[PDB]
RNA sequence: GGGGGGGG
DNA sequence: CCTGCATCAGAGCCCGAAA
């Protein structure tokens, strides 16, 4: 069907959570000599999705053949990489944070 | 973050700013667990919206958290929305496009009201899709991909490509457009007449609604695409039928200059 | 359809102007040094007698174009709408007249020279304030133009 | 534009608005007053 | 009321509009906790959404004419009347 | 300017339905191969190349000229979009 | 302190060619060259091992950078995207998988059918052996055979239909 | 030819050196040429002398030495270095508590040397530190805006050396003091300083009700010490107010000469306005155990009797140029060089702590890094230091010579704009940027000197009783106000004043005055005007908005290969080039030895050999050709002083930044048409307006985490046609024609885990090639630019001499050349602003014509003239008419220059050789110069009844000519202006301006097509282009343009498929800059979801965000 | 806590 | 009630922009 309206409202934790493929633990970005993503960094294919097309991070199952498996040793899904422009991570606070601007 | 020709790396100001809020929310985690007096916890607590606050809104309260060795402040996702260089008024309100270009600008007194001479390199350029297909109809290139590689060397034009051409924008408009796009002849479109040399022909008449002068003003060329864009250019948007101003309803297209003075 | 340099012709009724200046500038002076009038009456009363003295120069020039060298270039190009409006053509052939201060305020006195006369240094560097007040004014306005019409634009544009 | 009545879909609106604004460079109360309006 | 330009434009319907305007968080602010609906009343909606804007050829008026040729147009219209 | 377009604004309650119809059209024989055309072969819009004179390819050209014969018919809920599409493939195949 | 975050050691090593450069610097009134730190660090370094550990150093800049001027210029924006395909590329593979299977099928699909399951137009369904003695239609050795056949009746049915000549590049 | 000078003004003094402004200050602030004792306390001096001593043990300060450069200058621009010298200074440490001391001499880095001509060598790319004008510190007194009896005192210092004051007496009577935006009772710190009531009754009484109003009983119930901690706490809340560390923020804030410095400009300022002497640089001191005042009361002093009407108390006018100065070079480095030593001062203090506190030397103790950074980002990052501009010699003078108010000190987002009456002789009233930055950006007049205290001065005669001196005193703006100065221009016999009313200026407001009156006069109209203003002939005729634009267009006039200076110069020309450096000199008296392309050997009377090289055809920094060419031959004798090579855009030691043409004024069928230009072929065919360019082009080979890089001969796939021009390594050979697409170096990369694809690799499986590894990189030719390879440099990892930046194993570089005739598109301009595009090139026999049969080489049409009220060009080409047949060239300085009659006079003599001739050999008037001398007699032009000949010079003399149109033969109606025409050939050349796009490059995260031709850019559509599509309705225009032609990845590739196949475009897909916008809201918490008609959501992501 | 050398 | 009075978000377009 097509496009007719556009909605905005605020966002549940919740619902943050709806949207999150990974919790991000770590403040690493990539590797500084793989220079591939760290694993449960900010860049991590498995939250975000495979750097390359339908090819998973280890290499195992690397085409289409398989669309949508989750590699067990790497654990990264087989899709089109567009997908990191897509999938949302999520931070879980310790104490709760107030949005600034509903504040200032 | 991505490696640039250098084989350095160039990162968006977001992954410093996530940064901070990682190191301080796993920081506090463990202040938590390790039973911390509450002075501790409460800096750290603070600490945390400040970090929460810089990455949704670097510099709306306190100051700015700046990169080490820098006084640049952090580009936040506010900072993104907002503002000329922002999101809604740099890439949705408007873009830089495809088959397009710009050349300086020259008189073509005998160019009729519909025209405007057009540099054949830069036509070539901006039609070159319909060019390779045209190419390949004829003969002068098997298919369409030894097409391209014939025209991306210089050397290897030959000139029947230029006959190709031709046929290719017969009946067709591009637009011209000179900034700033005051009103809406800022824009018009023209039958192109394809020229040596790399100067566009402008026609006389026109250069008044553009506030086109010859002391080397340039103007950008648009090329639309579909069978609807290119109705609309020629029913709505050509220069011979937009004679009239808008804002007054009195001739725009109007003797000037040497017209004048010869009359 | 051309221009040299004698296309800029002074008509002889300027001559006669400036004199008739002059005369009527002194007896503002002695009004003033013997104390009748004000300095602020007398500076009044001095520009508006050089404005007057600039449109006095001005239809004399037009009138002397008209009658004695009708299809003169300046003329024509101004007459027709080609190029050149009377205020311009009056600077080449008449005076520059009356320049203004850096606050605004007029001086006094006017640059008696035209372009075809060729300007004084002290003229000179006197016109220049004006020139560069006007370049700046239009450099902050676009500026200003720009904001207004884009305001516009998002009040009408549904 | 066209010395006869408005076509149905013009964006007038649009224009009006060009149409107010090309002039503003060439305003020397000037252009402040009709900002002030 | 009469508000001027700039208040009057920040105050439409659409926040997609007044968004894009000035005063951005602010709009968003707002809307967001109205959960405002944009219909893409207007045009800057539909240029943000790269939508085909709602004048000239993208007017609901001419928008969707139809145009046949005489001989197509009564060549369907034989198999179509009767059964 | 565009041969006979005060015209073509003669045609239409608004501007911007001409170029509607037009571009529709124009699309209506670069689809169909122009076999659907309404004009006759010297009515066709012919383009000189080196070689000679061919047939204008600018399927806008063609949809404006004919448009201006008056053999096409305009307008809205003329007959059910879909059932023109395959009743004009299957009149002039592609 | 690094957005490429670096271990702890490593950091060590690093913070001490700075050190030692800079006494060295401090003493030979210039820079020092690779060679000269090397031989300063001890045993095991050489010039290479210098100019490695600075490449590792190197912190990242911000793609929000301005170009100088500061009024209206990004660095990251004068950085191409060579992830995502072109129109051109896009339309390139296309195209070619469009007359790779247009040339499968004019010797006949079987036989290319055979070839087709060996590299696979969408997988890559390539080994050697082995799992070739499940199902093509045909036992072990022959489907080895029907590949060269396949290969070099392509090879003739491409002499004629040379127009895969250009994706040579 | 002859040279005639017009001029009756005898100039005392020649223009000073004009880069002086440059060379004086950096060598002033460096005095490497001096011994070290000898130093005066300035630059350099002064910023080791106020760092140390380093207080706790003591570490102090001796002597600093330069050494010699590493390298040379051209050495530094060929490997991308700075031109630099080694900084040592040898400095005691000095132990408080033992009496150890160890001293050695610490390595500080490199400061960048300064060129002859003034300019600067940074990682191999020119550079020019441009002064910065700003307000003069001391203290000023100006008129409160909101309260009009009222004024507020302001003490302001040196920038970033301390804060600024306002001594606002607010509403309520009592004296209120401004800092750091706070206010206070001002008495407050009166009392600090050890006032008590009587000294402020006794020395301040005078004004009834306004010292009264000072005196604060709650605040002397106080002993100076207690109100000292009262006003701490007034000004940082929080602290604890120990008496220790008051003390020590106050001070530093007030008396501390290291942390608050007013000028040595500002410290006679105050001195001179006050009436008082100051012991140093401070507002205050802390001597004997406590505060004691030097700036306070004076300056309360001066307000209060100001606020009387008190007779002597005058407001301060901020703009006037003697409370405005400049920051010249040195004193803008040494002011980075002061900040950076500081820091290592914070180094210091560290280490003098930590680390066993005697087991340590000066050597170990100091670290530079904070030194050479703050240097290195003064000279790279600070937005003072300009790339060069080098386009033609003039270029480089009038940087080096520009005033800019913005920078770290200066305006930025009218009243400093304006051009004030104290710029008079020191400023350039015309030179400045037309735009937004009008006013901000000038130039220093020709005579101008910046003083010891950054003030400009100008000079002037003095005049006794009536007889002008030959004194020149340089003088001040606010030294200039107390005379009276008579022009330059008023009539004198021999040295006494010729006339008895004399034009002259009082305050810069214009009086007429007896010469009894007269105190001082002009040296010279020149010294109003900047350089470039100076060199336009006949500016007392060209309205100032024109002139404007005559003057910067010459700093953008291209280097011709034919260059020819002026036929109407002003006398500038040759000092202009002189001081440029692009010329070649002969030292002493002496004899030509030799004279090559590249080299001239001369000996001199010193029996000396000396050998001057030539730089020919080198790269500047925006692509002209710099090329200095022999101008003497063998053996030819040479005295001191005289011209042994000419530079780029120079003849025979004159400027020559175009070309004399021969132009009619009229116009020519609408190719001339709104300041278009129209140019004759035979311009083309004797190579007038013909430029050398040079682009430059490099690449890198890299160590990459997949493999090298390899500068190659062998591409994959390539065939020997493409490499043929390439060498056995893969560069091009010297000497080679390079078009777009055509490779200048081979280069291979390793293909990333891209891996041939399996539909690759059995692609390349059929034919039997197997794929390689390496991948084509190569440098190849950017569409439309070319040339022919003259120049290749090589430096890679390994070899003598070479070591790059870490990863990169080699770099080579490939300079290419082009010969560009004129061309239609490029711009050309004369000395009065007018300028135009050349829009047409007519064959020689369709150009106007005379009778004679010789055709104009340019047509400009009329219309240019009336509205830009830019005269000057039309006598100029008078002029030029009379010098064409006369075969003379002249020299018309400004204001002083040939006026009508003279002019006529010459061309007179003129008429009588383009006609006399005619007569002579046999030929009488034309019958076409009588249809023409017809209705110019119509035209009141000639007199009636007179012979042709005699009419024909009544037209010459109008500076007009019988001209026949080239296409009919017949002649032009009218008699028409024709004469000589100085004209450039400026740097905008289509050939660089000329782009198209169909598809290319996409942004990152936006998906838009990049900017700029250099990146294969597309044209930005933006907000007002919408809006022109929007009125139109447009729709589907413009939803391409929002859609296909930029960031709908699918719809943009699909648009491409179905053009190549000759199908219409696909109706366009969602825009992936809005998926960025929806995932940047969500990324603030922001649920933003498209609907459909019944509300339900719409997935604008295909499945591809949900689980 | 908001801003700049060139072209139109 | 109203006014000072403070805190914030505005300040033209496109192209070279010489990092
Ligand atoms: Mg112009
Ligand atoms: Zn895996």
């Amino acid at each position: 069907k097509e496009v007719r309206k556009v909605r905005i409202a605020l966002a549940s934790p919740e619902k943050i959570r709806s949207w999150s493929y990974g919790e991000v633990e770590k403040p690493e970005t990539i590797n500084y000599r793989t220079l591939k993503p760290e694993r449960d960094g900010l860049f991590d294919e498995r939250i975000f999705g495979p750097i390359k097309d339908y090819e998973c991070a280890c290499g195992k199952y690397k085409r289409q053949r398989f669309e949508g498996k989750v590699c067990e040793r790497c654990g990264v899904e087989v899709t089109k990489s567009i997908v990191r422009r897509y999938r949302m991570g999520h931070i879980e606070l310790a104490t709760p944070a107030a949005h600034i601007w509903f504040v200032k | 973050m991505v490696q640039v020709d250098g084989g350095r790396f160039a990162t968006s100001d977001l992954n410093d700013l996530y940064r901070r809020l990682i190191n301080r929310n796993n920081r506090l985690k463990k202040l938590l667990a390790q039973g911390a007096p509450e002075i501790i916890i409460r800096n750290e607590k603070r600490m945390l919206q400040e970090a929460v606050d810089a990455l949704l809104d670097n510099g709306r309260r306190g100051a700015p958290v700046t990169n080490p060795g820098s006084d640049r402040p952090l580009r936040s996702l506010t900072d993104i929305l907002s503002g000329k260089q922002g999101r809604f008024r740099q890439n949705l309100l408007g873009k830089r496009v495809d088959y397009s270009g710009r050349s300086v600008i020259v008189v073509g007194p005998q160019l009729k009201l519909h025209q405007c001479g057009l540099p054949k390199r830069m036509a070539l350029e901006l039609f070159k899709p319909f060019l390779l297909k045209k190419m390949e109809e004829k003969g002068i290139a098997p298919n369409v991909k030894a097409a391209r590689r014939m025209l991306e060397r210089q050397r290897d034009i030959k000139d029947e490509v230029w006959d190709a051409l031709e046929e290719v924008i017969h009946g067709k408009v591009v637009l011209l457009n000179r900034a700033p796009t005051l009103h809406r002849l800022g824009i018009q479109a023209f039958q192109p007449v394809l020229v040596e040399g790399q100067s566009i022909q402008l026609h006389p008449l026109v250069c008044e609604a553009f506030n086109a002068d010859f002391d080397g003003d340039q103007m950008a060329v648009h090329v639309p695409l579909s069978s609807f864009a290119q109705a609309e250019a020629r029913i709505q948007m050509l220069s011979a039928h937009n004679l009239l101003s808008p804002a007054s309803g009195e001739p725009l297209a109007k003797p000037s200059r040497d017209i004048i003075l010869g009359l | 359809i051309t221009i040299g340099i004698d296309d800029a012709v002074i008509p002889e009724e300027k001559k006669q102007y400036l004199e008739e200046a002059d005369r009527k500038l002194l007896q503002i002076e002695q009004a003033y040094e013997m104390g009748f009038l004000t300095d602020r009456e007398r500076y009044d009363q001095i520009l508006q007698l050089w404005t007057e003295t600039t449109e006095k120069v001005t239809q004399a020039v037009f009138k002397n174009f008209e009658e004695n060298y009708p299809f003169n270039p300046l003329y024509v190009m101004a007459q027709s709408g080609a190029r050149g409006n009377p205020q311009q053509i009056r600077q080449l052939c008449g005076l520059r007249g009356l320049m203004q201060k850096p606050s605004g305020e007029t001086f006094e006195v006017p640059v008696r020279s035209s372009f075809r006369e060729g300007l004084t240094v002290l003229e000179y560097f006197i016109s220049s304030h004006g020139a560069r007040k006007g370049g700046a004014d239009t450099a902050l306005r676009t500026a200003d133009s720009g904001y207004l019409t884009r305001k516009l634009v998002d009040v009408t544009h549904e | 534009s066209m010395a006869r009545p408005v076509s149905i879909g013009e964006a007038v609106g649009i224009v009006a608005a060009q149409s107010i604004g090309e002039p503003g460079t060439q305003l020397t109360q000037g252009l402040p007053r009709v900002i002030e309006l | 009321l009469l508000m001027g330009v700039t208040k009057s434009a920040l105050s439409t319907k659409s926040w997609l509009s007044a968004a894009s305007f000035q005063n951005t968080t602010h709009v968003l602010t707002e809307a967001a906790i109205a959960g405002k609906k944009d219909e893409l009343i207007g045009l800057k909606e539909n240029v943000i959404l790269g939508r085909l804007i709602p004048a000239g050829t993208g007017s609901d008026f001419v928008r969707f004419t139809q145009v046949v040729d005489q001989k197509t147009l009564k060549a369907i219209e034989e198999a179509r009347k009767e059964a | 300017a565009e041969p006979g377009i005060d015209k073509l604004f003669g045609m239409v309650d608004s501007k911007y339905r001409l170029t509607v119809v037009v571009a529709k059209r124009a699309q209506q024989l670069l689809r169909h191969g122009f076999k659907n055309t309404v004009l006759e072969p010297e009515e066709r819009p012919k383009m000189q190349t080196l070689e000679g004179l061919f047939d204008d390819p600018n399927a806008v050209t063609w949809a404006m000229k004919e448009l201006l014969t008056g053999r096409l018919v305009f307008g809205e809920n003329l007959v059910p979009e879909d059932r023109l599409q395959k009743e004009m493939e299957r009149l002039y195949p592609v | 302190a690094r957005t490429i975050r670096i271990p702890v050691h490593m950091v060590e090593t690093i913070n001490k060619l700075s050190r030692t450069a800079r006494q060295l610097q401090q003493e030979l009134g210039r820079e020092p060259t690779y060679e000269e730190i090397a031989e300063a660090m001890g045993p095991g370094w050489d010039a290479k091992r210098v100019e490695e550990t600075l490449k590792i150093a190197q912190e990242p800049v911000s793609l929000e950078t301005p170009i100088g001027d500061e009024k209206d210029s990004f660095y990251g924006d004068f950085i191409p995207d060579e992830h995502l395909p072109s129109p051109v590329d896009a339309a390139t593979q296309s195209l070619l998988s469009e007359e790779l299977e247009k040339a499968l099928s004019k010797l006949s699909e079987r036989e290319a059918m055979v070839l087709k399951l060996r590299k696979g137009l969408i997988d890559g369904r390539e080994h050697t052996l082995e799992e070739v003695g499940a199902f093509f239609g045909v036992t072990r050795e022959r489907i080895r055979q029907i590949e060269n056949k396949a290969l070099r009746k392509l090879k003739y049915h491409e002499s004629r239909t040379r127009k895969l000549r250009d994706f040579l590049d | 030819m002859e040279i005639k000078r017009f001029g009756r003004i005898r100039e005392v003094i020649p223009l000073p050196p004009l880069t002086e402004i440059q060379v004086e200050s950096y060598r002033r602030a460096l005095q490497a040429d001096v011994p070290p004792e000898k130093r005066e306390n300035v630059g350099i001096q002064a910023a080791f002398r106020e760092t140390f001593p380093i207080e706790e043990l003591v570490l102090d300060f001796l002597e600093y030495r330069l050494g010699e450069p590493p390298f040379p200058q051209d050495e530094c621009r060929e490997k991308d270095l700075t031109y630099q010298a080694p900084l040592y200074a040898r400095l005691q440490l000095i132990h408080k508590d033992t009496g150890l001391i160890k001293e050695d001499e610490v390595f500080l880095g490199h400061i960048p040397l300064m060129t002859e001509d003034g300019s600067f060598i940074i990682n191999g790319a020119d550079r020019v530190i441009v002064s910065q004008i700003h307000r003069s510190p001391g203290v000023y007194f100006t008129p409160d805006p909101a309260r009009p009896g009222r004024y507020i005192a302001s003490i302001i210092p040196l920038p970033k050396r301390g804060p600024w004051i306002d001594l606002e007496v607010e509403p309520n009577g009592v004296v209120s003091m401004k800092v750091n935006k706070r206010k206070f009772p001002l008495v407050l710190l009166l009392r600090v300083l050890g006032y008590d009531q009587e000294t402020l009754a006794r020395e301040l009484g005078a004004y009834g009700e306004l010292v009264q109003g000072l005196m604060d009983e709650s605040v002397f119930a106080m002993r100076p010490e207690e109100a000292l901690i009262r006003l701490f706490t007034l000004l940082r809340p929080g602290d604890p107010p120990k008496r220790d560390k008051a003390v020590a923020y106050v001070y530093g804030l007030i008396a501390d000469p290291r942390r608050y410095d007013l000028g040595e400009a500002g410290r006679y300022k105050a001195e001179e306005k006050l009436g008082i002497r100051l012991s140093g640089r401070t507002l205050a001191r802390f001597e004997d155990g406590e505060f004691k005042d030097e700036v306070f009361l004076p300056t309360l002093r001066y307000l209060f009797a100001l606020t009387a009407g008190v007779p002597g108390h005058e407001v301060d006018d901020i703009d006037h140029l003697g409370n405005r100065r400049i920051r010249t070079v040195g004193e803008l480095m040494t002011d980075q060089f002061r900040v950076g030593l500081a820091r290592l001062a914070r180094g210091v203090r560290e280490r003098m702590l930590m680390g066993s506190e005697d087991s340590l030397t000066p050597a170990k103790l100091v670290n530079s890094r904070p030194l050479e950074a703050a240097i290195r980002e003064f000279f790279s990052r600070s937005q003072l230091s300009q790339f060069k501009d080098e386009t033609n010699p003039l270029s480089s003078l009038r940087h080096k010579r520009r005033i800019s108010a913005l920078g770290p000190g200066g305006l930025t987002r009218f009243d400093v704009r304006d051009v004030h009456r104290t710029h008079y002789g020191r400023i350039c009233p015309v030179e400045t940027p037309e735009g937004a930055n009008i006013g901000l950006i000038t130039s220093l007049a020709a005579y101008a000197r910046v003083d010891e205290l950054g003030f400009i001065r100008t000079p002037y005669r003095r005049v006794v009783g009536g007889v002008v001196t030959d004194e020149v005193v340089y003088m001040t703006a606010t030294e200039e106000d107390r005379y009276t100065i008579a022009q330059a221009n008023t009539p004198l016999e021999g040295n006494r004043i010729a006339a008895e009313r004399v034009v002259a200026r009082r305050k810069g407001e214009p009086v007429i005055v007896s010469p009894e009156e007269v105190e001082f006069m002009d040296v010279s109209p020149k010294q109003v005007f900047s350089v470039n203003t100076n060199l336009i002939p006949f500016l007392e005729h060209d309205d100032a908005n024109r002139a404007l634009m005559g003057s910067n267009m010459q700093t953008q006039a291209v280097p011709l290969i034919r260059a020819q200076a002026p036929v109407v110069m002003t006398g500038l020309e040759e000092r202009v080039v002189r001081d440029s450096l692009a010329a070649l000199y002969a030292e002493e008296d002496g004899e030509v030895a030799k004279v090559d392309g590249n080299r001239i050997v001369v000996r001199y009377e010193d029996g000396r050999l000396v050998e001057y090289p030539l730089r020919r055809f080198y790269r500047s920094n925006q692509g002209t050709a710099l090329d200095q060419r022999p101008r003497v031959v063998v053996g030819q004798r040479v005295r001191k002083g005289d011209l042994l090579a000419d530079g780029p855009a120079s003849e025979n030691g004159f400027l020559a930044l175009g070309q004399n043409v021969l132009v009619a004024i009229m116009p020519f069928d609408g190719y001339n048409f709104e300041d278009a230009i129209v140019i004759s072929e035979e311009l083309l065919k004797r190579d007038f307006y013909t430029s050398i360019h040079i682009e430059r082009y490099e690449i890198e080979a890299r160590d990459t985490k997949l493999g090298p890089e390899r500068i190659t001969r062998d591409i994959p796939h390539l065939s020997e046609a493409a490499l043929r021009d390439l060498d056995e390594e893969g560069v091009v050979r010297i000497g080679a024609e390079v078009k777009p697409g055509d490779i200048l170096v081979g280069r291979t990369s390793f293909k990333g885990e891209s891996e041939p694809t399996p539909e690759e690799r059995l692609l390349r499986s059929i034919f039997g090639e197997k794929a390689r590894d390496v991948k084509d990189t190569s440098l190849r030719v950017p569409p439309g630019e070319g040339g022919i390879v003259v120049r290749t440099v090589r430096l890679r990892r390994g070899d003598p001499g070479v070591e790059l930046k870490p990863g990169v194993r080699e770099v080579v570089r490939v300079y290419v050349a082009q010969k560009r005739k004129l061309q239609v598109g490029d711009k050309l301009a004369n000395r009065h602003g007018n300028k135009g595009v050349v829009a047409k090139i007519l064959p020689v026999e369709d150009m106007p014509h005379l009778p004679d049969g010789t055709p104009v080489d340019v047509i400009l049409n009329p219309l240019g003239v009336p509205s830009r009220m830019n005269l000057g060009q039309i006598l100029e080409t008078h002029l030029g008419l009379a010098g064409y047949f006369l075969g003379q060239r002249y020299i018309s300085p400004i204001f002083d220059g040939a006026k009508e009659p003279e002019i006529k006079e010459l061309l007179a003599q003129a008429f009588e050789v383009y006609f006399g001739k005619r007569k002579g050999e046999g030929f009488g008037v034309d019958k076409r110069e009588v249809e023409v001398l017809r209705r110019a007699e119509k035209l009141g032009l000639v007199t009636p009844g007179k012979t042709p000949e005699e009419q024909l010079k009544e037209l010459f003399l109008q500076g007009k000519v019988v001209l026949y149109d080239g296409r009919t033969g017949e002649p032009i109606e009218g008699p028409i202006v024709v004469g000589q025409m100085f004209i450039m050939k400026l740097y905008h050349m289509v050939e660089d301006k000329m782009h198209a796009r169909s598809t290319g490059p996409y942004s990152l995260i936006t998906q838009q097509p990049l900017g700029g031709k250099a990146q294969f850019g597309g044209q930005r559509f933006g907000e007002m282009e919408v809006w022109a599509l929007e009125a139109y309705g447009a729709a589907h225009t413009l939803q391409e343009m929002l859609t296909l032609k930029s960031d709908d990845i699918e719809g943009r590739n699909a648009a491409y498929e179905a053009i190549i196949k000759g199908e219409d475009v696909p109706e366009p897909s969602v825009p992936e800059s809005f998926r960025v916008l929806v995932k940047e809201l969500q990324a603030l918490a922001l649920d933003v979801q498209t609907l459909d008609e019944k509300d339900n959501p719409v997935d604008i992501f295909e499945g591809l965000a949900s689980k």
